[PDB]
């Protein structure tokens, strides 16, 4: 990581020493539910 | 006047005049309308991946 020649200067399969610090994945995931309201209550359609 | 006033005498002094009132008639406000309620089908949900389809 410290010389620009070689990061700046190289190919695709390849990155820097520095990089092994990533060491937190995170996935997410955006969806659809409905949320359902009635009597002055409320709540989810849908829960697994 | 003399002998005739109404002293408090031992006896008169009961706890049981403080201890078996509640305190219900003096906490509660009144509130006239209806409490909540609803299913767990509702309040959850549906269990989807547990289906045929």
């Amino acid at each position: 990581a410290t010389s620009p020649a070689a990061v700046l200067g190289n190919t695709e399969t390849v990155t820097a020493n520095t990089a092994t610090l990533l060491t937190a994945l995170n996935i997410y995931a955006k969806n659809y539910n409905v949320l359902r309201i009635m009597s002055g209550m409320g709540g989810l359609a849908y829960a697994n | 006047l003399l002998r005739g006033f109404e002293s408090s005498l031992r006896g008169s002094r009961v706890r049981t005049q403080i201890d078996d009132k509640s305190f219900i008639p003096y906490t509660w406000q009144m509130i006239d309308v209806p409490l909540a309620a609803a299913k767990t089908s509702f309040i959850a949900g549906l269990d989807t991946r547990q289906q045929l389809a």
